[PDB]
């Protein structure tokens, strides 16, 4: 099999500002297979109500898929992004950054 | 191919059946229909994949199911004299050709009274003394009579092998009396050969009746033989005369 | 609207 | 846009030899394919030929179909017909873009070629049956395809239709009707016909 | 501005555990507007966008068989192409298959897609113009005979060049609200003190639609490319998309570095400087 890694970013769906409601995402791309393992983090924890997009990809035939879950960011809480996949020999972890 | 089961059948009215259709082409299409004697072909259900199935012009009366890509089972959820008819199976690829291909049928026959079921009686007349001196042919004729439902397949064997030419049997039977509903049949059918091989003493001329009737779990405790799927066949040998 | 046709591979 | 398949002629009744055009007219042109089949009486259907819109033609044997320049009709050849061809000739198109994937059927066109015979020696024969020489049938047979059998004018008196057979090795057809009648005053001599 | 509708189609074989999984997916332009999932509970073609859902049950009715059909198809097509490659049924494969068509600014057919791909890797598709086949090996070899046979590429077009545009600006009308809606980016730039000697100017577009846009530095006049970082544009999560440019730029020369944005939105290419 062809197998890509993920691409991933992390970030909110609205300019973040503390103590607003938003929605934090976590957008893969660029991976095959379509098998993959997605983790949004509060503080280390995992969040469990999260949704994501329909399975779908691009002209290379890399799949991506949109993980979501409403949040308040706050100055001090950290937020993060747990990707694994068979490519991914070690999982990854991406930091929410509110400037990127 | 496609292989319906069963080819004939015989059921009490209120009873289940299941003819079964399988096929081994991986067509992603499978569909029943029925066709009474004389009428066009009607879709009773189809099924485009598994677990999908649609209902066609007269799905009332049937169920069918689709766990596998072989297999599209037609259930008769209650037997009613109105669902005798000829049931024909026929799948196809959605996509290449999309040509259908069909099954060779089930002939089924529901009846409110299972002692109206009857064997054939066969008999194999012999040449006529008359035509052999007049055509230098001869021709044996093959009746089957009385047998009811009009489930039969006629075939005439010479010296242990199944002949095709020089025969002709009726398209159709004929109902020995056409107001009753549950009217017995009758069959003939014609072998004609040449007067020299009809003289011959070693040739063996048998026609055979397959007739199919009540199955081996159905009740019967009449006087008569109980009417069962069975062949029925006359003979006949050649003569010097 | 989608194709109706597939042929397989 | 409801499919609606006409097949012209219904019926057909011709003599040997002749060269056959079915037809097969459809009214909605957006069909993926159209096949054709051949049924024999309390027999299955056979499939014939199929063509499509990119396979516009197809030939087996004898038998040619072609879907027409008019995007709505195909129509069949029969090339020097012959008895064994006697059938109803089916025709069924199937959706292109309906998503329901359903053929729809003609009515078809009953179709028989009678055998031409050569040398007619009309006759009724007397067969006795082959366990009791008290039983008989009485065989009408080696008569022209002109002429045609009666049904049943007696309730105890059966007559068969006409039926054609083919002594292939010494190429000979013959037409034959069957009677026989568990009566009396029942004899071959007039037993067929009115 | 062009337009286009695509379908992508994933089926993965799942080794002893039950069917394989068929995802099927509708886009018109950056807008998905159905999908079929064989494991979620419906079982049928399901709206995704709005506009959609002004279609009749005859239209679900047939997209859902159609769906079927199709995943019964590339169910088959799993355990032929295993048999092509002699690979085991153990493993877990997978089949994608994209076709669709592209329409200008005049809605008039441009080009279609017919691409089919084992395991990441393209199998067979058909070329640019429509009009033969590119196959990737001999196994593909085997899948062009059968489709050249069935003149299966004739049939595709019919569709693409036909069916396809027509639904397509179909759906666009129904759906002018949103599809034929441009949203131009909001824009801003960020600026972070990275060192002793450096800063960093981030340049955002936010809340754009349609996805297609390009960001680009400058400095002094002169395309900027040297310690820059450009991400891949992203789906906002409502409908729209963003994207980012940041460049590292001397502490104190912020403002001899502007970030340019052009986007269909925008009756004019946006430039952005830093204002402290
Ligand atoms: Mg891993």
């Amino acid at each position: 099999m062809i197998q890509r890694t993920p691409k991933i970013q992390v970030y909110s769906r609205h300019p973040a500002e503390n103590g607003k409601s938003n929605f934090l995402n976590c957008y893969v791309s660029g991976f095959h297979p379509s098998d993959i393992e997605v983790d949004l983090l509060k503080n280390g924890e995992r969040i469990e109500k999260v949704e994501h997009s329909d399975l779908s990809f691009s002209k290379d035939w890399s799949f991506y898929l949109l993980y979501y879950t409403e949040f308040t960011p706050t100055e001090k809480d950290e937020y993060a992004c747990r990707v694994n996949h068979v490519t991914l020999s070690q999982p990854c972890i991406v930091k929410w950054d509110r400037d990127m | 191919g496609v292989t319906q089961t069963p080819k004939f059948q015989v059921l009490k009215t209120g009873q289940s059946m299941t003819l079964q259709c399988a096929q081994d082409m991986n067509h992603e299409y499978m569909s029943w229909y029925r066709q009474d004697p004389g009428m066009g072909l009607r879709l009773i259900h189809y099924s485009v994949a598994i677990q999908t199935t649609d209902q066609g012009e007269v799905p009332n009366g049937y169920n069918v199911s689709r766990s596998t890509i072989e297999d599209f089972p037609l259930r008769l959820l209650s037997a009613a004299p109105s669902q005798t008819s000829v049931y024909f199976c026929a799948s196809s690829y959605l996509g290449n050709t999309g040509e259908l291909f069909f099954g060779e049928g089930s002939r089924l026959t529901v009846l409110e009274d299972l002692k109206n079921v009857f064997p054939p009686e066969v008999a194999v007349f012999e040449p006529s003394e008359a035509e052999i001196s007049h055509t230098q042919k001869a021709t044996l004729v093959c009746l089957a009579t009385g047998f009811y439902p009009d489930h039969v397949e006629l075939s005439w064997w010479v010296n242990g092998k199944e002949v095709h030419s020089g025969v002709c049997t009726d398209p159709q039977p004929l109902k020995e009396q056409p107001a009753l509903n549950d009217s017995r049949y009758a069959l003939s059918s014609r072998l004609r050969v040449s007067a020299t091989f009809w003289q011959d003493p070693r040739n063996h001329f048998r026609c055979q009746v397959q007739f199919y009737g009540l199955s081996e779990n159905d009740e019967w405790t009449q006087d008569r033989a109980k009417p069962v799927t069975q062949i029925v066949s006359a003979e006949a040998w050649g003569r010097a005369d | 609207s989608l194709l109706m046709w597939i042929t397989q591979c | 846009m409801k499919q609606e398949v006409t097949q012209i002629p219904a019926a057909l009744s011709v003599p040997e030899g002749e060269n056959l055009v079915l037809n097969c007219s459809f009214t909605d042109s957006a069909i993926y394919n159209l096949q054709w089949f051949r049924q024999d009486p309390g027999k299955g259907l056979t499939s014939l030929l199929l063509i499509t819109p990119w396979q516009r033609e197809q030939t087996s044997g004898r038998l040619n179909a072609s879907l027409d320049k008019s995007s709505g009709s195909s129509t069949l050849y029969i090339a020097a017909s012959q008895p064994g061809d006697s059938a109803t000739y089916l025709c069924a198109v199937r959706p292109l873009l309906d998503g329901t994937y359903i053929p729809t059927f003609g009515r078809g066109t009953s179709l028989i070629v009678h055998p031409y015979i050569q040398n007619p020696d009309p006759a009724v024969y007397q067969l006795r049956d082959s366990k009791s020489s008290d039983k008989s049938v009485c065989l009408f047979t080696d008569f022209d395809s002109q002429t045609n059998v009666s049904q049943s004018k007696d309730s105890d008196v059966y007559i068969t239709d006409k039926c054609v057979l083919d002594m292939r090795s010494m190429d000979f057809k013959s037409n034959s009707a069957v009677a026989w009648s568990n009566k009396s005053d029942f004899a071959c001599a007039n037993a067929f016909n009115n | 501005g062009s337009h286009s509708m695509r379908y992508f189609f994933t089926s993965v074989s799942r080794p002893g555990r039950g069917e394989p999984r068929f995802i099927a997916v509708g886009y018109v332009d950056d807008t998905q507007f159905v999908r079929f999932d064989s494991d979620a509970a419906s079982q049928r073609m399901e709206p995704r966008a709005p506009w959609i859902e002004q279609e009749g049950p005859e239209y679900w009715d047939g997209e859902t068989r159609k769906v079927k059909a199709h995943s019964q198809t590339h169910r088959v097509d799993l355990g032929t192409l295993r048999g092509y490659y002699n690979q085991s049924e153990a493993g877990s494969h997978t089949v994608q298959r994209m076709y669709g068509c592209d329409v200008g600014s005049d809605w008039r057919f441009l080009r279609g897609y017919h691409q089919y791909a084992y395991d990441g890797k393209d199998y067979i598709a058909l070329k640019e113009d429509l009009r033969s086949w590119t196959a990737a090996d001999m196994a593909a070899q085997t899948t062009k005979h059968k489709w050249e046979a069935a003149h299966v590429a004739e049939q595709l077009r019919a569709y693409l060049e036909g069916t396809c545009v027509e639904w397509l600006r179909r759906y666009l009308e129904n759906g002018k609200e949103t599809l034929q809606r441009t949203d131009a980016p909001k824009t801003h730039m960020t600026h972070h003190a990275v060192s002793d000697h450096e800063a960093t100017l981030r340049c955002w577009a936010l809340s754009f639609y349609p996805a297609e846009i390009t960001l680009t530095w400058q400095r002094d006049g002169e395309d900027q490319t040297q310690d820059t970082e450009l991400v891949e544009t992203r789906p906002a999560g409502d409908g729209t998309f963003q994207k980012w440019a940041a460049v590292v730029v001397p502490s104190g020369q912020e403002q001899r570095y502007t970030c340019h944005v052009q986007h269909e939105g925008l009756p004019k290419p946006l430039t952005l400087r830093w204002e402290p």
